[PDB]
């Protein structure tokens, strides 16, 4: 997913 | 691991009215907002950015700006709970929960939009 990819980035 | 769970990940919402669609994550101890981030997002379309407790109307998709909001008193029951007021035709479609709480996760839900004839609409 890449919602989910943008999301670990801007979290991790 | 760290996972997040739907009670339904199919919701038939009447058109007109308002839905609360939910995704669950568990919460031991007392909720802690420095490590709590909510995103709701629906076909690329951002519904929904918590950083730990920070919001912003800004970023929120102009389809969905004034209609919804995350329900804050459901996230120390480990609930992130959706809420979308007057639902359109147009919401039907699939919805991402991604949580982020020591470890991350995410579901899709669905959500059909129906009009029964004798419901208000
Ligand atoms: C498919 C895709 O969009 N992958 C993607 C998007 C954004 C990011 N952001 C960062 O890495 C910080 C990664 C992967
Ligand atoms: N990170």
């Amino acid at each position: 997913d890449c919602q989910w990819a943008a999301f670990l980035c801007r979290v991790y | 691991a760290f996972t997040v769970t739907v009670p339904k990940d199919l919701y038939v919402v009447e058109y007109g009215s308002n839905m609360t669609i939910e995704c669950k994550f568990p919460v031991e101890k007392q909720l802690d907002l420095a490590a709590l981030i909510v995103y709701w997002e629906m076909e690329d379309k951002n519904i929904i950015q918590f950083v730990h407790g920070e919001e912003d109307l800004k970023v929120q998709h102009s389809s969905y700006r004034q209609r919804a909001r995350l329900l804050k008193d459901q996230l120390s029951l480990g609930n992130a709970a959706l809420q979308i007021t007057d639902v359109k035709l147009q919401d039907a479609g699939v919805y991402r929960c991604m949580i982020s709480y020591g470890g991350a996760d995410y579901k899709r839900i669905t959500v059909k939009v129906n009009a029964p004839y004798a419901a208000a609409l």
